[PDB]
């Protein structure tokens, strides 16, 4: 009956509690620090073998062999020093629209509109490659998927849910619930304990994979999330939506520090990412560019302009020698 | 300049060669997506061809091989992956006759129609549409009129007229009438023409794509 | 995985022989193939190499023009025709598979050989040392010295080791002077810098006595060592 | 009704933690970024001899 | 020895020159700015769009000549090799003019049928095998034309005469037999493409798409009647100025030769205006 009335009172607690501990305005706190300028980077390789659109890519740790997936129905594994194919998985479902590299090296996995998560091992002998898993349980779409280690994979799928598996048996250990749209991002800390999502509804929400609770809520978008990713002290993030515009969010503070917007910049975010540093934050358009921030001062620094499509991917590097985008035009791009 | 590397390149020169005659084959099939008002005909549609999440359906008619995607077993934010189709070779789209009196339903049909044939990555791409279900159509007449849905509508309350009636009102629903066309068909049970009219449909898509190919349209 | 060799038999000098390797466990196709000798009495020489696809073979400078090697992948099978047989051709033939990318294991499983006996500008690796006694439970090195350095500008320094024990085939023990195959201890590790490599083995075992042997895959021929021997 | 009172457990359990003031956590961030302006590639182009690219 | 003639050349070529010159940068902005993809047929159009243009470009060289009353001026070889140069586009803005109408024939005479294979990958193959070839006719005539003697005697694009030279006179009869093979290589492929596209107007008829079908067909006539109604004039005409110019005239009919070969190039150069308008 009134249950309906202590949330909001409820509610707007929370929503004058972080307003006392809104004092600095940051972009008031960096109008001294040093700026850095402008930016110039340069293509240095182009993979080239794909078909089709490309929906996504992961870096591996040593920072040389990468994978890609797209939609003629393969998942290619390249050395970035040469522009050489390692392998070439072919999928039984040309509808995938994620990836992931595991940090050791002997696993992918990939998923999407068929709503399985399929694991493939490389290191085997009879000189294949090989899948191991098909995990399945979701009924709504694989939007991401990201290891923990050889035997703990997290996903996320637009039914509004996201999932903690064990590879061995093919069972959720655990399962996330609380967005009330299709689920379309994730992220990992550094430590691998604490992830975030980034959802339909506007919302993005901090997670505890040891438990299964939500311990935090993050608003401030007018539009769907699509991307999203964590600083590298794990201590803040950000957030990608279809506005075009990003955000920073604090985790401690529970507000949002700083929106990157331009006026001549009115379409949809697909992608994001940081330096190894964490001062300029990188972000794809479907202006067919992408476009470089200062994560601290919320200037543009830079613009990244060789694709002839929308830009659905992009990541950075371990190491942070590099950056690889890709693009609907079937194109990878290395840029440093 | 090289060593024993050598060997890793002549291996990628074999992947790159296995991936052109997986595209050189993957271009000579026909990919289709099949869509339709709530489970109006969207299954009897593919019995009458013999063969969690889309249904791909592979079959094969005079040397041409078909793939028909249903993903009525989707239900999720259509705007979120209905550009993984964007290039595909044509919709059909199945609609019944005897959901006028049932309940409006035609009015939604309608609405799903003109927001698909409207869409920003559909400019292109042609519709089939099929209306069937016109036997109890047949039936649906006698005892129920037509202006129970169509209020305007002021003729004669019989087959030959209300189904006219009913194609013009599906079929005015494209703004852009110079880029796509739309192909409408009433269905028979037996004699399977229900596949050669998509054959007929198909082969004159991809002889109007050849033409604009070659710069003499 | 398997890996199984015939044709071999008596036969008279200028003659000719066939010899097959029949392979059954893996991808054949995917995998290029090599055949190596080890006389009686002696250590091993290389003596053709055909790729995956077949669009690149190299023979040694010792049997070209009257070897010929060649594979039928649909039946997974590999062949070697021989012709105007010498008494320098008297040995045990080995039929080894290599798969090159980044990160691999090449020279990973050989066979177990077909002997054969008919009737009566290269790299030069240098094992000093040809005979060894030790007692179970101490360490162990062993050295190898190249005539030309094997660093390359990639960053790469190409020298596999190799160990033959007493009536069995050899077996892969270390690839590019640092890395560890699958299958084998920790005990075993490798170093060296350019012109001279090192192979160390920490609490000794049993079955780690036979005979250890350097390689080099920098530029063909290959070349192999005198071989070391090491027992009790 | 049916699934209600989950919200309120959880709106109860959102609030009642602490907050560091937005001072603190802009003065962490540009800590982190000074700290690692050294060793960021993309910040700091790199002598040619040590890119890979 | 004519004057009469020397207005119509610059009357011509003038306007010629800015209608190809506005047409073929709108064509190369198209099929590089717009059109970042390109097939084969938008490959061999761009080559011929470039051809045609560096041709206009030395089309200027001509009103100075024309309106000095024949000067002699930029040069003495400069002139020489200008219009090798001119003939040097001409021609391969005639060879990618019969590889698009078969490409163009193969592809519309195969839905289901598999008749050939090919890709946009080994086009631009051809294409450059046809601009480093050209020059192989290029240098040959520099070198066959310019350091085996000298005639000047402030003229330039004049009437010349053969039997010191008799090596030129056997290559143009080449390159008249290689048109008019190209010729036949065109028209019974835009015929064809007319044929069997006008049937499937009346046979597939009650239907949407047949009002195409039919506009198609008398645009590949088009196609064709424009190429014929430039190139034909010339090219046969040539067969009485390679020969009887190589041989014994006067003053009157070896006047009337070059006279007519004027009119009929400034024919055969329309053609490099109305190519970019085929829309
Ligand atoms: C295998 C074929 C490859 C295709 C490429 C070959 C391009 C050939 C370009 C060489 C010109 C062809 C001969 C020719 O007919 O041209 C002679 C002019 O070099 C005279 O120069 P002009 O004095 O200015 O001509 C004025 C007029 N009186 C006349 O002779 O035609």
């Amino acid at each position: 009956d009134q249950l309906r009335q202590e949330a909001e009172q409820l509610k707007n607690q929370i929503r004058d509690a972080r307003k006392a501990c809104a004092d600095a305005t940051l972009s008031q706190i960096t109008n001294n620090i040093d700026p850095v300028g402008r930016i110039q980077m340069r293509t240095r390789r182009t993979l080239r073998g794909h078909l089709a659109k490309i929906y996504a890519m992961h870096w591996g740790t040593d920072s040389r062999l990468l994978v890609s997936a797209s939609q003629d129905g393969k998942l290619i594994i390249w050395d970035s020093y040469t522009t050489n194919k390692v392998h070439a998985i072919p999928l039984r479902s040309s509808w995938v629209m994620t990836c992931a590299y595991a940090p050791s090296g002997n696993y992918v996995a990939c998923g999407g509109l068929d709503n399985i998560c399929s694991i493939y091992n490389l290191k085997t002998r009879e000189g294949n490659v090989r899948v191991s898993r098909e995990l399945a349980g979701h009924t709504g779409y694989l939007s991401c998927c990201r290891f923990l280690d050889d035997n703990q994979i997290v996903t996320s799928s637009g039914d509004t849910t996201c999932a903690l598996w064990d590879i061995e048996t093919g069972q959720q250990t655990t399962t996330f619930t609380g967005h009330t749209g299709d689920v379309m991002s994730l992220s990992l800390a550094p430590d691998t304990r604490l992830f975030v999502s980034g959802a339909c509804d506007a919302s993005a929400k901090l997670w505890d994979v040891r438990e299964g609770m939500c311990r935090q809520t993050f608003t401030g978008h007018e539009s769907d999330i699509n991307a999203i990713c964590f600083f590298p002290n794990g201590n803040a993030f950000a957030t990608g939506s279809d506005d075009a515009t990003c955000r920073l969010f604090d985790l401690r503070a529970d507000q949002e520090l700083m929106t990157y917007s331009h006026d001549n910049i009115i379409c949809g975010i697909t992608s994001v990412s940081f330096s190894k540093s964490g001062r300029l934050l990188l972000a794809g358009y479907d202006d067919f560019n992408c476009n470089v921030w200062d994560a601290l001062k919320a200037d543009r620094a830079g613009v990244l302009a060789g694709h002839d499509n929308r830009v659905s991917c992009l990541g950075v590097t371990d190491d942070g020698m590099a950056v690889a985008t890709g693009s609907w035009d079937s194109f990878l791009k290395i840029w440093n | 300049l090289s060593a024993e590397d050598k060997a890793a390149v002549e291996r990628s020169k074999m992947i790159d060669r296995n991936l052109r005659e997986d595209g050189e084959k993957a271009a000579r099939e026909v990919k289709l997506l099949l869509l339709g008002a709530g489970e109006s005909g969207k299954s009897t549609i593919v019995k009458q061809m013999k063969i969690t999440g889309i249904v791909e359906t592979h079959f094969t008619f005079k040397d041409l091989h078909f793939k028909m995607f249903d993903v009525g077993a989707q239900r999720s934010e259509r705007k979120k992956w209905i550009h993984c189709f964007e290039g595909v070779t044509a919709i059909i789209f199945c609609v019944a006759l005897s959901d006028y009196d049932l309940v409006n339903r035609m009015h939604e049909s309608m609405k799903l129609f003109d927001s698909i044939c409207n869409n920003k990555w559909f400019t292109d791409t042609s519709i089939i549409l099929f209306l069937n279900k016109k036997d109890l159509f047949e039936e649906k007449i006698k005892k129920s009129p037509l202006t129970i849905c169509y209020p305007e509508y002021a003729g004669s309350n019989t087959y030959e007229e209300a189904a006219a009636y009913i194609q013009c009102q599906f079929e005015d629903l494209n703004k852009r009438k110079d880029t796509k066309e739309i192909y409408t068909h009433f269905t028979c049970s037996t004699d399977t023409k229900n596949v050669q009219f998509v054959f007929d449909a198909v082969t004159d898509v991809i002889i109007k794509n050849n033409l604009k190919d070659c710069g003499l349209f | 995985v398997q890996l199984v060799e015939s044709g071999g038999g008596l036969v008279q000098p200028g003659g000719s022989r066939k010899l097959s390797c029949s392979a059954s466990g893996f991808a054949f196709s995917s995998f290029g193939m090599h055949w190596v000798r080890q006389a009686p009495e002696k250590g091993l020489e290389w003596v053709a190499y055909i790729s995956s696809g077949s669009g690149t073979i190299y023979y040694a400078d010792t049997v070209k023009g009257r070897f010929t090697i060649s594979r039928d992948d649909p039946k997974n099978t590999l062949f070697l025709q021989m012709t105007s047989l010498r008494s320098e051709d008297t040995a045990m033939y080995y039929c080894v598979r290599s798969i090159y990318y980044y990160g691999s294991s090449p020279f990973d499983f050989w066979g177990q050989g077909t002997t054969l006996t008919v009737s009566s500008s290269d790299i030069v690796m240098t094992q000093a040392t040809s005979s060894v006694p030790v007692t179970p439970g101490e360490s162990v090195s062993i050295s190898c010295r190249s005539s030309k350095s094997l660093l390359h500008s990639n960053g790469n320094t190409y020298l596999y080791w190799f160990l033959q024990r007493p009536g069995q085939s050899p077996q892969l023990l270390i690839y590019r002077m640092s890395n560890l195959a699958s299958g084998v201890p920790d005990r075993f590790s490798g170093s060296g810098s350019g012109t001279a490599f090192t192979l160390t083995i920490s609490r000794l075992e049993a079955e780690d006595v036979g005979v250890y042997y350097c390689m080099q895959h920098l530029e063909y021929p290959l070349t192999f060592g005198a071989g070391t021997k090491l027992e009790l | 009704i049916a699934q209600a009172r989950k919200l309120v457990e959880q709106l109860k359990m959102e609030a009642n933690i602490d907050r560091i003031k937005v001072s603190k956590a802009a003065a962490d961030l540009m800590a982190y970024c000074e700290a690692h302006a050294k060793e960021d590639p993309l910040l700091t182009p790199v002598p040619a001899s040590e890119n890979p690219f | 020895d004519e004057k009469l003639l020397s207005t119509v050349l610059t009357t011509s070529y003038s306007v010629i020159f800015i209608v190809g010159l506005v047409g073929n940068i709108i064509a190369l902005y198209v099929f590089l700015g717009i059109h970042r993809k390109r097939n084969s047929i938008q490959i061999y159009l761009l080559n011929v769009a470039i051809a045609d243009l560096l041709l206009i470009f030395c089309l200027p060289f001509r009103i100075m000549y024309h309106i000095n009353q024949n000067k002699w001026t930029l040069g003495v070889i400069l002139c020489k090799v200008v219009g090798t140069l001119f003939y040097m586009n001409m021609y391969i803005s005639i060879i990618l003019l019969g590889f698009i109408s078969l490409d163009r024939y193969i592809k519309i005479n195969r839905s289901i049928q598999q008749r050939k294979a090919i890709t946009t990958k080994q086009s631009i193959y051809v294409c450059c095998i046809v601009w480093m070839l050209a020059l192989g006719g290029f240098l040959t005539m520099i070198i066959l034309t310019l350091k085996k003697g000298g005639h000047n005697s402030t003229m330039c694009f004049h009437y010349r005469d053969k039997h010191n030279a008799k090596g030129e006179a056997i290559f143009n009869f080449i390159l008249v037999v290689m048109f008019w093979l190209i010729f036949l290589l065109i028209i019974l492929s835009y015929i064809k493409i007319g044929k069997n596209l006008l049937r499937i107007s009346k046979r597939r008829s009650k239907f949407p798409n047949s009002g195409k079908y039919a506009t198609t067909a008398r645009n590949s006539f088009i196609v064709l009647i424009i190429f014929t109604i430039c190139f034909v004039p010339y090219h046969a005409f040539r067969f009485i100025y390679i020969s009887s110019q190589l041989n014994v005239s006067s003053c009157y009919w070896k006047e009337i030769v070059h006279k007519t070969n004027e009119i009929m190039l400034v024919l055969s150069s329309f053609n490099s205006c109305l190519d970019p308008v085929m829309y």
